[PDB]
């Protein structure tokens, strides 16, 4: 039905200027459907995409945070960074709802370094 | 525009820059999970990025380009130790050379009492007469007063 | 006890175009594939009450044009596994008030994918009550 090379361009769109929260949705849905039924990966490709998910990041769209949920949670044992996160996930830890929080564990889990755990262990005392 | 506010984490810049954005401050450390903010000054529409610098990263600072084009540098003025020499020069030529293409206005933080050596020393020595070059300022500030803070973004929302 | 093997929602017309595949052993996506097709495809059209393939059980919820299935092992209640076999299916169901075809899933891709994540994740169910669930999603 759809294919892969172009939209491995094309997702970076969403985080080229482009304001029309439904379009990179969808785009962001294809990108997971390649992956679901098989994809490969790697880090270039990760890496670039590393800043390029990184801005789009003055979204409020409540939904808009579930979505990138999602796609982080996909990057786990082949995960790459957290100290980005760190405020980010702060951000879903401060923030109102219960449910931003239990997203950013998920990813976490299988793929962290001792270390910073120990803060994220009063997190948890939580 | 991607305007980024550079400096360390436990600069206190995160102080200033909530001071400043939402009013109100936070901690003198500067982010660890970072910040992209927006603010409309003058009812331009602006993001900042503040980075609690942290080594790994700040090594990896660079670590984005796209869009970019102003600076807040922080630094802080009284610091009399981490500010100059190699770090220092090797920051702004390595920056500077990478996105010509963005004005660089530094800001100095924390003045209190200045606990520098000379104002006149400094500025020198970053060769800020290096100028012939890009829309510049040297910019004073202790955080508490803010001794400068609007002007920067003023004269800077110049066009 | 991350009793999801691996989850597939299949076709009538014998493919998945979803799995996550709680644990592998046997690798590559092919390798589930190939499965598929004695699987599924015997099984095709026709559910069962238990099944089985060897000692590990073999679970799933049918429409007439769409296939649910859930992977575990049989080696363990029936019961639970079915409650909660529904308590997929119905969610879902519940949730979409409608009988996914080959349409429903064409009709919002998204929100499959967005279901899948919810209610398990990779293997265990965190996720549940699936009337609570469907207020208690929407977004």
């Amino acid at each position: 039905h759809l294919e892969k090379s172009a939209v491995l361009q094309e997702a970076r769109v969403f985080n080229e200027t482009p304001i029309n929260p439904r379009k990179c949705a969808h785009i962001l849905t294809k990108i997971l459907y390649l992956i679901n039924q098989g994809e490969h990966l790697g880090t270039t490709e990760a890496t670039e995409a590393f800043f390029a998910m990184t801005k789009l990041f003055q979204s409020n769209d409540p939904t808009l945070r579930r979505m990138c949920y999602l796609t982080i949670k996909e990057m786990s044992c082949i995960a790459e960074d957290v100290i980005i996160v760190t405020s980010s996930l702060t951000k879903d830890m401060t923030g109102k709802e219960d449910n931003y929080r239990g997203p950013a564990v998920r990813a976490l889990c299988q793929i962290t370094d001792s270390t910073m755990l120990q803060a994220v262990e009063r997190y948890m005392k939580q | 525009m991607r305007i980024l506010m550079v400096g360390l984490d436990g600069a206190g810049k995160t102080t200033v820059l909530y001071k400043l954005k939402l009013g109100e401050v936070i901690t003198t450390i500067p982010t660890i999970g970072f910040n992209v903010e927006t603010v409309q000054y003058k009812n331009i529409s602006f993001t900042v990025w503040d980075v609690g610098g942290q080594d790994r990263i700040r090594s990896l600072w660079r670590h984005y380009y796209r869009n970019t084009e102003g600076v807040i540098f922080v630094v802080d003025s009284n610091d009399r130790s981490r500010i100059g020499e190699a770090r220092e020069v090797m920051q702004r030529m390595l920056n500077e050379d990478e996105l010509r293409n963005a004005a660089w206005l530094v800001f100095a933080n924390k003045q209190d009492l200045p606990e520098a050596m000379s104002a006149a020393e400094i500025t020198e020595k970053l060769g800020l007469h290096s100028i012939r070059n890009r829309p510049w300022f040297i910019q004073a500030t202790c955080a508490t007063s803010g001794e400068g803070l609007y002007e920067g973004l003023e004269w800077l929302s110049n066009s | 006890l991350y009793t999801v093997k691996a989850i597939l929602i299949l076709d009538n017309d014998g493919d998945r175009l979803f799995a996550k595949y709680y644990d592998d052993t046997y690798p590559s996506v092919k390798e589930q594939k190939a499965f598929e097709k004695n699987i599924f495809n015997k099984t095709h059209r026709t559910d069962s009450e238990i099944a089985l393939l060897e000692g590990l059980t073999v679970v799933y919820k049918s429409s007439i044009d769409l296939y649910f299935y859930v992977i575990g092992s049989s080696y363990e209640n029936e019961l639970m596994l079915m409650a909660v076999l529904n308590c997929l299916f119905d969610s879902l169901s519940q949730m979409l008030r409608k009988n996914v075809e080959k349409r429903a899933l064409l009709e919002n891709m998204e929100g499959l994918f967005l279901a899948v994540d919810e209610i398990v994740d990779g293997g265990v169910i965190l996720e549940s009550d699936p009337q609570q669930v469907v207020h208690r999603v929407a977004l």
